């Protein structure tokens, strides 16, 4: 169903498969904003290594939602982003400050246990 | 007349509730709480939208006062927002999960820590 | 219209504020604050209706109610009353003057120590 | 194909959405032993708490690679099993013992945390 | 003319009685630079505590010597923002970050001391 | 306004800029008093520097404000007497114990810090 | 002009960049985020102290030096040149030398050099 | 003629004395200086135009510029602008009211104390 | 070009070879030794592990092995390939990557980082 | 209108930086330095000519005010004497190599030390 299941720690790892289109992180959007109140979270980590290209307005609604999960109180992190991807946000009207990038889900608990509590 | 939104003075966090009050015409959510900022002091205070479906179109007599406290009442913040609320998004404000873990954190910005 | 009344949920002493209605169909206040009361685990609330004038004749409604959360959790008190609301008592029950002193004891009867 | 993203701290973390048949099992379970002979992990975690209905060709299935994965070097623990599923599982001649089935994700790992590291 | 000022040592507790046209206020202004480089000062305390309304012909000024006096050399705060003035700024284009608010007179040295000495 | 707003942490501070009359001087003792009835402080500074000239008429005030606020309950310093006012000051026979002139302002609040909190 | 650059003592990576009189290479990026993933590096240098000077658009240069902000970690251009930096139309961070950039670059995951 | 201003260096801070010169034809005070960064290892600089009365044409020489030697090496900081020149500034950056405390500070910035 | 990039943290003096092999290019050596004492020489490094393959002359990459140890500290040769070192008829330090040569590069003049 | 000399303090001592020559005409390096050291009070001061070629026919003054600023205040030293100037030597004084040593003894005549 593409959103898998994530919780862990009093945090959340919600993984990517490969996406189909916006209007599949439409449900993506609902399916994350719902589960984070009901199992009081901390922070999201999302892995989007599994992706390699992304359309440019799904870029401006995947990372729309870190906006929206900030003020949820939850400081997310994106963890494995790949280089073609990168690319595709070099163009965008970058203004990618807080958002706690990352390289692997190893190195990415890591970061947001030392923003919570450990 | 319902001559009431809400709000309580307890120690000096000053909190606040809000119900499902959806319309511009509630102005008087502004007045009452600047009035109340220099009648007590409030080193903090918080908001407590749990229950409000939905803001319309006008979070610039929600977010945008919420700077213009900053003049006065030292850093608000907002406590717990809705699911479908946060749709809204026309375009920052600390914020947190829920009321029993937002005033621990704004009881730490104001030198008390919980002690047993 | 006017059926939303009121509540709120700090840390694990809560509280429910009390603005005014001075009516008799008040009978929600008698039942919507003991939902809560175990729909999460409160050990101890308050009353708060400390601007509340006043009451016509029936503290059966309002002290009465001060006896279930005796026996649902535990003790409610009232956090202060106005002199002209208690000035007629032709009619026992902790009682403080204000929210940042009755919070004081709150925290007494279930063991936290707000200090640093 | 609905085949998530798994690799954690040493350990591993696989989950199972509502993909019920063995037209998907067969798939899956070539994906779980390369996966693990790829990232030498010590502890596999299989969620499936999402589904509720297995089939009795499935069980086998399901009841074979925590067999498998055992021999390669990985005390796999299931976590998250329903009512529904629990009842079906004894009409099929079982001897689940070694598997170490904990409640959830939350107390699986905690339980994962006593074979590495200590 | 008007609006005094006066020293306490590494600190400079201004005052405002009551506003009436720029043309104080530039006289006022002129006269807290002037001020500013006879002495040393370290942080300006602005009291604002009488005035019962403004306009941007006024506010811009006000908004602004913050702007002014941190570049000659000294933090300031505006202690005392009444309500109804600070309500009469939602017009302007928010820049007030570091401006360092505050409630009235005695918390101004405060947050002051805290900055600078003990 | 000619009277300053005065609140200075369990303390007052009372300037004063020019002037040359009585009219001014009779109310201004009434607008020092109401302060100190609703702000219960254990001492104010008056401070003259500003000031050229004191007619004997007007010196009666100012040689009364610092009795009369002693009998209101807070001591009196009178702080930075410019010599051309502290000669004809003298004309005027004083009688003045309890009075604890400082030099400057920044060195009078160190008097009320050793007489008030020791 | 066959392939650019590389080294890694492999906490960070780090790489040299020659003078190109050309503004049409992208192959200073492409060849540089592929390998960036491919073994992890968190800080990673620009050492662009011989170079004068880019002027077309470094555009390019300079949100490359953005690209591993949200890849891995603190991209910095050792040692602009003089003349370089005045050419400016347009946050990050940036050092000096090579070695004394280094003290800075190892002092963001806390291992400096011992005696 | 004589466009010859100054340049010292009296540590490991080095500083640039800027004397009174109100002219728009100073391209060389923007390049004297960024040709000194790298001659020496300029870690803090100072500029102390503290008589330069006045100007009111030029801040890329005075601002812009201040941005170029925190991507040469570091941290550049003007010393006590006048009154007149930020009388009105239409036009962040680091300052001090005099030279004998910013010296004060920028030794803070490479890690040492003057201490006897 | 002429790109036979030095790139160094100037306590070592590592340097990256890219690939380029042919006898005509002696400028791994002439405008290296040059830039050796350019500044104050100690231990460096060679990093050839991008060069297939030496074509029959090593005498200049080995003498310039000797050509160091005259005129500063010892040289490394850094990650040799399998069939590079398949028939060597003509001795010096060496190691097997960046990342511990570097190390005990260090571990030579007695300097470490530790956490 | 390039009557102009440069002089501030690091917080005791004066820096005194001149560029290129002067000739026997502009004598007013000497008057405009010791006003200064009556404007403020001086006690060391460095010469600092360090970029200067060369001096023919002044050293009574140049070597004749060494004698003043002791008689003024304090210590005058100068700063790092070029190799083709000091060969006039046709006839003491604290000298010194450059400004960052200069400035490392002269905080030595002062009492103070940097440590760390």
């Amino acid at each position: 169903m593409g959103i898998p299941i994530l919780k862990l720690g009093e945090c959340l790892l919600i993984s990517i498969q490969s996406e189909l289109d916006d209007h599949t992180a439409v449900e993506f959007q609902e399916d994350l904003l719902a589960k984070i109140h009901e199992t009081s979270a901390r922070g999201v980590v999302i892995d989007i290594t599994s992706i390699d290209f992304i359309d440019s307005f799904i870029a401006k609604i995947l990372g729309d939602v870190v906006s929206m999960s900030k003020l949820m109180g939850a400081k997310v992190v994106v963890t494995g982003i790949q280089p073609a991807v990168a690319i595709t946000l070099i163009e965008l009207g970058i203004t990618f400050s807080g958002v706690l990038s990352a390289m692997d889900l190893e190195s990415g608990l890591e970061k947001l246990k030392q923003e919570l509590g450990e | 007349k319902s001559a009431l939104q809400e709000l309580s003075a307890p120690l000096l966090p000053i909190f606040e509730k809000i119900s499902v009050m959806p319309l511009i015409g509630t102005i008087d959510t502004e007045r009452a709480k600047l009035i109340i900022e220099n009648l007590l002091i409030g080193v903090v205070k918080n908001r407590s939208e749990v229950v409000l479906i939905d803001i319309t179109g006008v979070p610039v007599v929600d977010t945008m006062v919420a700077h213009h406290i900053i003049q006065a009442s030292e850093a608000v913040r907002l406590v717990g927002c809705q699911a479908m609320l946060v749709g809204i998004r026309p375009e920052q404000i600390i914020t947190t999960n829920t009321m029993k873990k937002g005033m621990e954190r704004a009881l730490a910005l104001t030198n008390r820590e919980i002690v047993e």
